[PDB]
């Protein structure tokens, strides 16, 4: 009955909080201060938590779920009910763990040693991250393309042939058809009066998004093609793919890295406030203070009090051994802290409004339940922190907290500096994040055999990103698991609707702040209209469908690239003037090798 | 560590009348199986513990409450507030309450 069900999860409201605090604050011991004696403090204290998840969860299917007419018991009671793994053979669990953690450490401690010199190697982190983003040598930077892949992604394609039959077991038990429809199982929504959501209309709205950035990504590709000729002539050609070493990074997931060679007016200086701010001696706390007054303006409250003492916001005063990366921590009870290693720069000055939109987020679906508190869905979280950031790195917002000349004069040479450093992160990753996850969801299902793996990994660089390899690849290699999220077991999919989700938040935001201008130069600060069209979505946490959280902000229920292109109209109006005699689009025949 | 000594009821039959108390320690039964005094499924035992850390976010961190209750059956008299003393005088035509 469905009341016996409401009276056990509030024994396990009660016995998760504590548990899950002190599994958590033993995470911290060790993150903040790294011994040995710490990190079997947290492994111990970190198996008590998980063995508890797998007991209440077996106590779980007492309770059948279609019995249950509230939908919030039903969101909980679905969510610990999830059997996962354990639902394969106590050999094959073992096994699959076992070619997890084999496909870790190859990724991780893979060298690559040189031909001239044998006995100097590299891995991939320090020091073939650094060819890969900072050479403009054509033959080495083809040299470290394609020894990683051929020395360590060779590697991986044994291991990951048995693990895809493996991850199509345990999703085949769950009754899902395989494992990619096992990922799309987080945008799936269930009978809640005109806001549901099916695992197979994901498939249909990536698409049909993605026919609408093509247009604007093909004047972006002719231009960065027309400067790449001028740093590499004799390689590349004015109607073909780009090569695939030359992008900026291994993957070409991110164009970051062609900004040096793109630059549309490289006689003007990029708005860089950082001698500025070591000209007022500004402290490290200075950074969170005008961080927390950003928003105090908009109508959100201030930090929890215990935000100060208990973080940890520079390395230490100590040469106290620490992981230092930015992050938000939710550790529970009302406890927020965050652990940074912040510098003086408008770099770490703008990740300080990243990092506290984790907080804001993290302090306002506090009220909910223990299992509703995560965003609505798993793309919710990282936008709301990166619409923070948008409003901070603009020139309005830095010339009122006192950090420009008041007589300082944007002119539009400045703004197409500033639009195309950002469309060679947001833009050029779009089709790299759509081509991939499109590759992996067909291997899943069977449409592509193993026997064709690479043949059609590279038949979709060309025809959808655009992007040619240099040397031939059997069916020895495998290319996509030479990337982290591919032989880490992660999904991808949240990385494209994080995009969209975020230009659909700032544009929802400026309407409500009575902006005038252009997109891209509005800044929330001193309203409280849209503070409070903010608040209304982040209080949800996941007890409500994320189509009924969408409309409470936009005023849809399905994702838009509209938002998006509206962002990069100054910039889409001045590439189809420069690409006037050039050709826009590319041939998926041309080859570096073919002549 | 937390202090575990601080515990309370989260499970009874009926809401308590007016400043009724209630100390005793009988496995609760949530579902209709009767439990004889053993744990299990829709048999819980009826305390928890606050686990109170001094390193809780405010709202999470122990207050201390006392209800003072005045009231007043039908007696005689009883406590009250202090009475003032007004400075004396005298030789002097003056208004006065002893
Ligand atoms: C890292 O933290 C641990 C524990 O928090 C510190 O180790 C001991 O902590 C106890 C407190 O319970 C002290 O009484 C001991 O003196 C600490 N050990 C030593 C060798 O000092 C540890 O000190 C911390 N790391 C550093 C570098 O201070
Ligand atoms: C079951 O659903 C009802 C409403 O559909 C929830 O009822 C609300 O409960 C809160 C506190 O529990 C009250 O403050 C509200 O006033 C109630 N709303 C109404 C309309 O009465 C109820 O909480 C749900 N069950 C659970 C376990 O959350
Ligand atoms: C979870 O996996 C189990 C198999 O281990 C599935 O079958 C359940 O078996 C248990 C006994 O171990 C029964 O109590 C359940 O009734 C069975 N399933 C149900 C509830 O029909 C079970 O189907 C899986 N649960 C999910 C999430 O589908
Ligand atoms: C920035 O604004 C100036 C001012 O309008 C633009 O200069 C004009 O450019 C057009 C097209 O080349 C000419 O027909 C006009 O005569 C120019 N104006 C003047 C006063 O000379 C300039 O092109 C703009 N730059 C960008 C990148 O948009
Ligand atoms: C936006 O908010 C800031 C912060 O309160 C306002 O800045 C104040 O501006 C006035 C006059 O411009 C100064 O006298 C104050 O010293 C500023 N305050 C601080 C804390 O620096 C700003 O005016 C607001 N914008 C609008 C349009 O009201
Ligand atoms: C936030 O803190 C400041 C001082 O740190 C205080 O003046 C302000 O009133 C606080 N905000 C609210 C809503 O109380």
């Amino acid at each position: 009955i469905e009341e016996q069900a409401k009276t056990f999860l509030d024994k396990f409201n009660h016995e998760a909080e504590d548990l899950f605090y002190q599994s958590s604050l033993a995470s911290w011991n060790y993150n903040t201060n790294i011994t040995e004696e710490n990190v079997q403090n947290m492994n111990n204290a970190g198996d008590k938590w998980s063995a508890f998840l797998k007991e209440q969860s077996t106590l779980a299917q007492m309770y059948p779920l279609q019995e249950i007419q509230n939908l919030t018991v039903k969101l909980q009671l679905q969510a610990l009910q999830q059997n996962g793994s354990s639902v394969l053979s106590e050999d094959k669990s073992k096994r699959l763990n076992t070619i997890l953690n084999t496909m870790s450490t190859i990724y991780s401690t893979g060298k690559v040693c040189n031909p001239d010199n044998p006995q100097e190697c590299l891995l991939l982190e320090p020091g073939l991250n650094e060819i890969m983003a900072n050479s403009l040598d054509y033959n080495e930077r083809l040299w470290a393309w394609e020894s990683w892949r051929s020395e360590v992604g060779k590697q991986l394609r044994p291991l990951y042939e048995e693990y895809v039959v493996l991850k199509n077991e345990m999703a085949r038990a769950n009754h899902y058809e395989d494992y990619g429809d096992y990922w799309r199982g987080d945008y799936e929504v269930n009978g809640v009066d005109g806001y549901d959501y099916s695992r197979g209309q994901l498939i249909e709205d990536v698409e049909h998004t993605f026919e609408e950035i093509k247009p604007l990504y093909e004047h972006l590709h002719a231009y960065v093609r027309a400067k790449l000729m001028n740093a590499y002539p004799s390689y590349i050609s004015p109607i073909g793919c780009l090569p695939a070493h030359l992008l900026g990074d291994m993957w070409g997931r991110f164009w970051t890295n062609l900004y040096s060679l793109t630059v549309p007016f490289g006689q003007k200086p990029n708005i860089d406030v950082t001698d500025a701010m070591v000209d007022q001696a500004w402290d490290a706390q200075r950074i969170f203070k005008e961080a927390e007054k950003f928003f105090v303006s908009v109508g959100l409250p201030n930090m929890t009090q215990g935000f100060w003492e208990n973080s940890m916001l520079t390395d230490p005063g100590n040469v106290q051994k620490a992981v230092c990366h930015p992050t938000a921590w939710d550790l529970g009870k009302g406890d927020f802290r965050i652990l940074m290693c912040t510098k003086v720069t408008m770099d770490d000055f703008l990740t300080a409004h990243h990092e506290m939109g984790h907080i804001q987020y993290d302090m306002a679906y506090a009220a909910q339940p223990f299992l509703l508190r995560n965003g609505a869905n798993e793309g919710f979280h990282e936008a709301v922190g990166e619409i923070m950031s948008l409003s901070a790195a603009t020139p309005k917002h830095l010339k009122s907290i006192g950090l420009l000349s008041p007589d300082f004069q944007e002119d539009n040479e400045t703004e197409i500096n500033f639009l195309l450093k950002q469309a060679l992160t947001i833009v050029g990753t779009l089709p790299f994040t759509y081509m991939l996850e499109k590759w992996r969801w067909m291997v899943f299902k069977g449409e592509i055999p193993k026997d064709q793996w690479m043949k059609k990994w590279w038949e979709m660089k060309r025809e959808i990103v655009g992007v040619v390899e240099p040397v031939p690849h059997d069916e020895t290699y495998c290319d996509p698991a030479s990337l982290f999220h591919v032989s880490n077991d992660y999904s991808f999919i949240r990385y494209y609707t994080r995009t969209l989700y975020q230009f659909q938040f700032q544009e929802a935001l400026c309407q409500a702040a009575k902006h005038e201008g252009p997109l891209h130069k509005c800044d929330i600060s001193n309203s409280t209209e849209a503070g409070q069209k903010l608040f209304n979505m982040l209080r949800l946490g996941k007890s409500e469908p994320w189509t009924l959280a969408l409309e409470n902000v936009v005023g849809a229920k399905n994702m838009n690239v509209r938002p998006l292109l509206n962002y990069f109209e100054p910039l889409f109006t001045w590439l189809k003037d420069q690409n006037k005699n050039s050709f826009v689009g590319w041939s998926t025949d041309w080859s570096p090798y073919a002549d | 560590g937390g202090n575990y000594n601080y515990l309370y009821r989260l499970f009874r039959k009926s809401n308590l009348k007016p400043f009724e108390r209630d100390i005793s320690t009988e496995i609760y039964q949530a579902g209709s199986t009767p439990c004889n005094g053993v744990e299990g499924f829709n048999c819980y035992f009826p305390l928890q513990s606050y686990g109170f850390q001094p390193t809780n976010g405010v709202g999470y961190q122990p207050y201390r409450v006392v209800v003072l209750s005045f009231e007043l059956l039908h007696a005689p008299a009883t406590v009250c507030g202090p009475k003032k003393s007004t400075n004396l005088v005298k030789n002097k035509c003056v208004n006065f309450n002893f």
